[PDB]
């Protein structure tokens, strides 16, 4: 499984608009 | 799932730093997002292979589209902010000695692997609550005004070969700044940087630095200043500390003390690992 912080990057990418 | 908590930590220069916590497990990591416009990834990723207690643990380097995410262990503060907080009182000298000792440990490890930082400054040095300090931000520049005060003279003179001695120069400048609470050579240009060095250490010549007059940016019209007394430059540093600093700031990079040799210096022989005097 990937590390948990994969979601933290997904969240920053999502909120970088 | 919104099972984590991501928050902006601030800063600029290269990028934005973030703190991420895993709510279920409590785990915390730091993240630095830095934009682009592949040589960077190569040099930045090598730090995943360099494991040392005085080097920040780089968990991963992630190239997504036109951004670069650096994942690393979460340390609470950098040395520049700690110096600012300590400006009124000063950092206790046992702590300065420990931090310098630990940083020379990390550079000895880097330099034994023929890996150079090249851009050392207080902003790149991270500390925790237990008394450790760690080198960070290797290779980021690959992805100048801020870095200028800590640049070794051979770089300012246009030399094309950077030895491990450029990191020892930069650390010497950080050593002096911790002791005096002021930057040692705060230049506002490459030539002002050089001249501030010349006014303190004396204008270099072929006697003190063989080959200096043949470097790309050396000019015989350089003003000729005499060397200053270190007792005037870094008071009230003790004789041992002054001896070490002066060997860290020889002009000739081959004469500049190595990280390993510096660890054996009498300055360090009562070194301990005290916890930060502040809540940092
Ligand atoms: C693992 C995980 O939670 N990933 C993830 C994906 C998307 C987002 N949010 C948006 O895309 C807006 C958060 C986390
Ligand atoms: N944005």
């Amino acid at each position: 499984d990937p590390a948990w912080w994969v979601c933290a990057i997904a969240a920053i990418e999502c909120s970088d608009v | 799932e919104n099972f984590q908590k991501v928050e902006k930590i601030g800063e600029g220069t290269y990028g934005v730093v973030y703190k991420a916590r895993n709510k279920l497990t409590g785990e915390v990591v730091a993240l630095k997002k830095i934009r682009l416009d592949s040589t960077a990834i190569r040099e930045i990723s090598l730090l995943k292979e360099l494991n040392h207690p005085n080097i920040v643990k780089l968990l991963d380097v992630i190239h997504t589209e036109n951004k670069l995410y650096l994942v690393f262990e979460f340390l609470h503060q950098d040395l520049k902010k700690f110096m600012d907080a300590s400006a009124l009182t000063g950092i206790p000298l046992p702590l300065i000695k420990s931090y310098l000792f630990q940083l020379l440990q990390g550079l000895a490890f880097c330099h034994s692997h023929r890996v150079l930082h090249r851009d050392l400054k207080p902003q790149n040095l991270l500390i925790n609550t237990e008394g450790a300090i760690k080198l960070a931000d290797f290779g980021l520049a690959r992805a100048e005004v801020v870095t200028l005060w800590y640049r070794a003279p051979e770089i300012l003179l246009g030399c094309k070969y950077y030895s491990t001695a450029v990191d020892i120069w930069s650390l010497g400048c950080i050593f002096a700044e911790m002791v005096t609470r002021r930057a040692l050579f705060p230049g506002d240009s490459e030539i002002d940087q050089l001249f501030r060095i010349f006014r303190t250490l004396g204008t270099p010549d072929e006697v003190v630095w063989p080959g200096v007059t043949s470097m790309p940016d050396y000019k015989p019209s350089f003003p000729k200043w005499a060397r200053q007394d270190f007792s005037k430059v870094v008071p009230p540093l003790d004789e041992d500390g002054r001896s070490l600093l002066s060997q860290m700031l020889h002009y000739d990079p081959n004469k500049r003390i190595s990280a390993k040799a510096a660890l054996a210096h009498p300055f360090f022989q009562d070194v301990t690992k005290p916890v930060p005097h502040l809540r940092l």
